[PDB]
């Protein structure tokens, strides 16, 4: 169950859904694609929580500051939704 | 340290509005939903709305569509909800709700004090009181009758007497005024050698009574 | 909307039982099911979030479990503070639904209850109304029928019953039922009374009383 | 301190077999990915394969799937690759290389550490130890040296002095031969003034044929 | 593809390469120095290894992606490989290579000359050395004489890599004859032509002085 899902995130392309969050902040290709990305842990709430993780963790390099963090984790938390899935309950974020 | 104080509510005839608002702190407001809840005397809870902290997304219940607007200013860290047309059936006490996480499916957690929302056309009046007269043990009591609003304390000799005390839970009459009644159990003996009284207090129609129960 | 289904509405049992509650929901909601406990005049408290996860402070006594359509709360040993009402609630999609509760009461021997009957007072009459209550004292279970006939004859939509929670001390309920009349209906009549129906009782029960 | 450490590399006939063996220390072997890199003589890194650390899944590149077999042991903190079918084309130093991110993500961040390197030939020809001849100096600074011959395949390892003498050497790269032999010097600039005092010894080590050498240098008397 | 396969700055100078990427994918650069086991420098194609100094950098331009050097050493002498994995299922492709040579000042070589040891002789084989030590450029051209008679293909040659601390090369010229060719001959000598040389050098020997 926890190595499945182990697995599951090593064969994700889950970049196209940091494209997708980085144009909606600068403000489609990238969406289509993160979002059948994202399907694969659909009404898992145990790895759906670690995608979101993971998108946190290589993005926490390349943000600026605070703000710029805080902002890029309210895009996240709504990526779900915005892809016709349900986020997890609950899922730390604070990486 | 999470606290959500409400605020409104109160009497209000068929068909008005009213507004309840509620103000949070302790969390970040800007990133959390926000939802209402409210529950009937002696029913059960009724999820009625959320909204995203964006204010983007909102979803009503089927049973209160149209009529109830929820809305937020997080500059204020504050959610409202605007309630339209109002019944009687939406005689309730309503809640305010922090969810446990920052997404649109985590659940509900911590909860305002509540807010007592009153639909009726009634008018405040003051209680009559009835003795319920002795004809093992003996029965007695005091019937309170088309009283508004709620409530009434009722106690017997004023504190003297607590053993055998059942005092119901008010009804709703077909007037929408209310009716209770509060009896006590006591030895056949005592009753020629007792005096019983009870204390009737009815704190928004400034009514206090003192009636005798007599075989 | 995602009708939320409980079953039992109530149940009795005693300190140290294992108590189990169900919930079915309208459509499949995968994990995104909730319980929560209420006690009179109180908010509720979330007991377990995602079907299964226990929130902070939550006794491991509390365990849920299910997937999908079909959920259930248990209670491995029922404590003291266990007794209050429990709610099962989805946030799969909304509007959220809460289920209709069930009421965990305390159990006990079964006992009859004492009848009375109580004409309306005097001073009332000189208002153009009557009430007559009839009185069940001290009883368990809950389930009791008061039945009330005016002249031999079953009346019906003109009376109303109020309840008490399980004492304190005795753990038993008590009951109330009020036939409300005008003066001129009262004063047509001669005999009044209530039966009540309980299965404490071998057979039923009247008090009776004439004007 | 993170250590990958090759071995098994020599010669094998081509359609013969061979195993490379890489014991990994200092890091939760089981928790990462893996991979073979060789490079060719003359040529750039390429891509051999890769196993998971999450699922054991396994990963070839074109050139190479159906001949070769990546694994590692659930009990050592040992990586092999083996060498079913292997070509001319195969003969290469063959990296072992440790993956930057742990399992389980989906992110990628290039291997972090490499091995020193097994070198493997595919060929048909004999192994076969070297002779070590001195290059005697002179006869200011000084230059002597060691020549190292007619030895196949690579590679050879060459110090002087038991390590004790490392400014000034120079190793050079071996050349093939036209009898398919390789050989090579290694040479190193010495202070003239002390020729009569001072001992060079090299030390020459061929494992493929347990050819361990030491051969004194000295200036010839004539 | 990687630009340029070869690449030749003075120290202090930027050096930038460049190879071009081919759908989603993670880039990084690799750093393999003379008789050392490759080291990670850029991954994700921005990002530092741990140890790496801030004077690399690497960024990406659509397709194309690079790696900058900036406050350059002669401890940068080496070959540079860009790295391309796809998404799972993991394809990996590398660049051609970049061999990068750090300049310095010009550099004679010191020239020296070995006859076959009587070991060897012994072995009925004769290999005659010519040695060229830390010279810099690279470019050197070596001509074996026996009895004054150019030679012509019977050498070959080998050369060093760039050394990390002085910036030079190293060569070595070996002429290989068989023993009764080696003692039919008197005077044997190897001549050197370099930018560093005035006019070529030559060292030589007479066998049996
Ligand atoms: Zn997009
Ligand atoms: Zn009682
Ligand atoms: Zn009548
Ligand atoms: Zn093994
Ligand atoms: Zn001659």
């Amino acid at each position: 169950a926890a190595r499945r899902c182990q697995s599951q995130l090593e064969r994700a392309n889950l970049r196209p859904c940091e494209q997708h969050l980085m144009q909606k902040i600068q403000r489609s290709q990238h969406q289509e694609r993160c979002c059948n990305e994202l399907n694969e842990f659909e009404n898992n709430q145990r790895c759906m929580c670690e995608a979101l993780q993971q998108i946190m963790e290589n993005q926490s390099d390349r943000l600026q500051g605070r703000q710029q963090e805080q902002q890029f984790k309210r895009e996240l938390r709504n990526l779900p939704q915005q892809c016709g899935l349900r986020a997890p309950q609950r899922c730390d974020l604070d990486v | 340290q999470v606290q959500l104080v409400q605020s409104g509510g109160g009497l209000v005839k068929p068909g008005g509005s009213l507004r309840l608002s509620c103000t949070a702190s302790g969390f970040s407001f800007s990133d959390s939903y926000m939802s209402w809840i409210r529950q009937a005397p002696g029913k059960g809870l009724e999820w009625l709305t959320y909204i995203s902290g964006s204010g983007e997304i909102i979803s009503y219940a089927d049973s209160v569509k149209g009529r109830f607007t929820i809305s937020r200013d997080n500059a204020k860290k504050s959610v409202y909800l605007q309630m339209d047309s109002l019944r009687a059936e939406d005689t309730a006490v309503y809640y305010c709700a922090r969810p446990s996480d920052y997404f649109e499916t985590s659940e509900e957690l911590d909860w305002g004090q509540g807010t007592l929302v009153t639909v009726s056309s009634a008018s405040t009046k003051g209680p009559s009181v009835f003795p319920l007269a002795p004809s093992g043990t003996a029965a007695l009591g005091c019937l309170v009758k088309d009283y508004f609003p709620e409530p009434v304390t009722v106690s017997w000799n004023s504190g003297a007497l607590t053993s055998g005390v059942h005092t119901f839970p008010a009804v709703l009459q077909s007037s929408g005024l209310y009716s209770l009644s509060s009896v006590v159990t006591v030895p056949s003996s005592s009753l020629g050698t007792q005096t019983y009284i009870c204390n009737v207090n009815h704190k928004p129609s400034n009514t206090k009574v003192d009636k005798r129960v007599e075989p | 909307e995602i009708v939320m289904t409980q079953s039992p509405s109530s149940l009795s049992a005693s300190v140290g039982d294992r108590v189990t509650i169900t919930c079915r929901a309208s459509q499949s909601i995968s994990t995104y099911l909730n319980w929560y406990q209420q006690k009179p005049g109180k908010a509720p408290n979330l007991l377990i979030y995602a079907a299964s996860s226990l929130h902070s402070g939550v006794p491991s006594r509390f365990r849920g479990s299910g997937s999908g359509t079909d959920f259930t709360l248990t209670i491995t040993s029922l404590q003291p503070d266990d007794f209050a009402t429990y709610y099962c609630h989805q946030s799969y999609s909304a509007p959220r639904t809460f289920g209709q509760g069930t009421k965990l009461e305390i159990k006990r021997t079964v006992a009859a209850p004492s009848v009375f009957i109580f004409p309306p007072s005097d001073e009332q009459l000189k208002s153009g109304t009557a009430s007559v209550v009839c009185l069940l004292n001290n009883f368990y279970p809950r389930e009791a029928k008061v039945q009330w006939k005016v002249d031999n004859a079953l009346q019906s939509g003109n009376s109303q019953e109020s309840v008490t929670e399980q004492d304190s001390k005795d753990s038993t309920y008590s009951l109330s039922s009020t036939l409300t009349l005008s003066k001129a209906d009262y004063e047509k009549h001669k005999v009044y009374a209530c039966e009540v129906t309980h299965q404490g009782l071998s057979s039923p029960v009247t008090k009776s009383f004439n004007r």
